[PDB]
């Protein structure tokens, strides 16, 4: 199997800028690398194949280069329709292998989140479980750290995170983190806190509550 | 106009079997090599299998060899993927794709819309809907749609009359094998009390429609 | 690679120039050979360049 190392995973750009996605192979593949565009809703589209052959119908601003081991996909003067998911693929041999992907996202000014903590509902506690939800609303960029603490004991392995797609209106993100606990252990402890770290915040923000 | 339509996807138990099929049009199917690609829930693309122009050669990836078998019928313009000994790892969206005809192995110039396959022991279950009540000049509230199976669930606010400020999060698969999701809305703190907020949760697979009123306290 | 050198020693010592030129001239035969051998496309390019250098001599 030929392994493909595609970088960067995420790329923030503005329309009219020129960007480059990199793609490295574990062994020599000559010019045999393809690039794909994936947008939400539409089918996966072939942009380039054999390193630099532009597929019919694709705009000239998409330009592929390299041979042997290192390749680059360049998008010059970015159009609003180009903010999507890009994948490289080697078509030198079977098994056909893919790079991990590059999400090309819209750059905007830094926006700090508004943090909200929600204790478990009484309806949910009545049914044997406990969910503490910590919301980070409309922030930018995506890099954010959320740390749950129960009686100052840093939690781990019992929470899950979900993040929205960059908002269509204001190019911002939102994040939901849920700490799930047995109703038995939720009652063992008193203080529940989520500490948030984001570049838009001067120092890390804590939101907490006392059970009852 | 090239057209690739896949079907036969669904829900299967670990160890089970399933037969995906793909009908093609707008081109002479008998002159083309076809590939099967799958996209996982973590969004990784993974090549599965490929069959040659006239079924002479078949190719499979390491994870799938010995369980899956690719085949085609050029008279009926169809391509098939018989799957067996299914694993939770095979949960993905499956695409039949056409290869470029410059070499026996080549880039995929046409892809179909996809067919979803889910391998899981869990049984169809409707969600429990709990409120995320406010107070702790802008307020945040929502509801937690927990322990449902399978996807999807739809969430609207005030029967679709509340669009601005709404964020419905992608679902998350829990250690239990059931999905969990959140929907939140940010509103003016003055509107708390004077206006009611209800999330309308709908889960078609379990024929479950729920209306939960979210209010302070 | 060593496999290209094995194809070279095999094509020199065991294949007639009439049979080798029937392969390099006919793309139907060539495609059937590389698919049968399951050659990566870059080695199939190297081998075809190498067999053209050998056949002309």
């Amino acid at each position: 199997d030929v392994q493909i190392t595609q970088s960067p995973s995420y790329l923030a750009a503005s329309p009219g800028e020129t960007i480059t996605i990199n793609c490295r192979a574990s062994k020599i593949i000559s010019k045999y690398l393809a690039w794909y565009q994936e947008k939400p809703g539409k089918t996966i589209k072939l942009l380039i194949y054999s390193g630099f052959t532009l597929q019919s119908g694709i705009p000239s601003r998409f330009s592929g280069s390299g041979s042997g081991t290192d390749f680059t996909l360049t998008i010059s003067s970015l159009e609003p329709e180009d903010f999507a998911m890009y994948y490289c693929q080697q078509h030198n041999e079977y098994p056909l292998t893919f790079g991990a992907g590059t999400k090309l996202e819209i750059k905007r000014t830094v926006a700090a989140p508004s943090v909200f903590i929600f204790p478990p509902s009484d309806e949910q506690l009545k049914s044997g479980t406990a969910s503490v939800v910590c919301l980070l609303n409309n922030f930018y960029p995506r890099e954010a750290k959320v740390q749950w603490k129960v009686d100052n004991a840093l939690q781990s392995g019992n929470s899950q995170e979900s993040v929205t797609e960059q908002d269509s209106k204001d190019s911002t993100y939102s994040l939901s983190s849920t700490l799930t606990l047995s109703k038995a252990d939720y009652e063992k402890h008193k203080v529940y806190a989520c500490e948030v770290t984001h570049q838009g915040l001067s120092s890390p923000v804590t939101k907490s509550f006392n059970r009852g | 106009e090239v057209m690739l339509v896949e079907s036969g996807g669904g829900l299967v138990r670990p160890g089970g079997s399933l037969k995906l099929s793909c009908t093609a049009s707008g081109f002479t199917f008998s002159r083309c090599a076809m590939s099967w690609v799958r996209q996982t829930p973590e969004k990784r693309l993974e090549w599965v299998s490929a069959i040659s122009r006239d079924s002479t050669y078949t190719y499979y990836s390491d994870s799938v060899k010995g369980r899956f078998t690719v085949s085609r019928d050029n008279a009926k313009n169809t391509l098939y993927l018989q799957m067996s000994s299914l694993r939770s790892e095979d949960t993905a969206m499956y695409y039949c794709a056409r290869q470029i005809d410059d070499y026996y192995v080549d880039a995929l110039d046409y892809w179909g819309q996809g067919t979803s396959v889910t391998v899981s022991s869990a049984s169809t279950k409707g969600p429990s809907v709990f409120p995320l009540a406010p107070s702790s000049g802008t307020a945040a509230l929502g509801c937690l749609v927990k322990d449902y199976f399978p996807e999807p669930v739809t969430v609207s606010w005030n029967s679709g009359a509340l669009t601005s400020g709404v964020h419905t999060f992608p679902a998350v698969l829990q250690s239990s094998g059931l999905y969990s999701l959140s929907s939140v809305v940010t509103v003016p703190s003055s509107s708390l009390g004077t206006q009611t907020y209800i999330c309308n949760v709908n889960h078609k697979p379990s024929n479950t429609k729920v209306d939960k009123k979210v209010e302070p306290k | 690679s060593i496999f290209i050198e094995d194809y070279l020693k095999y094509f020199q010592d065991q294949v007639s120039r009439e049979n080798l030129l029937q392969l390099l001239t006919d793309d139907e035969a060539w495609n059937g050979f590389v698919a049968a051998a399951e050659l990566p496309r870059d080695e199939a390019d190297e081998l075809r360049k190498a067999l053209n250098k050998l056949a002309s001599h």
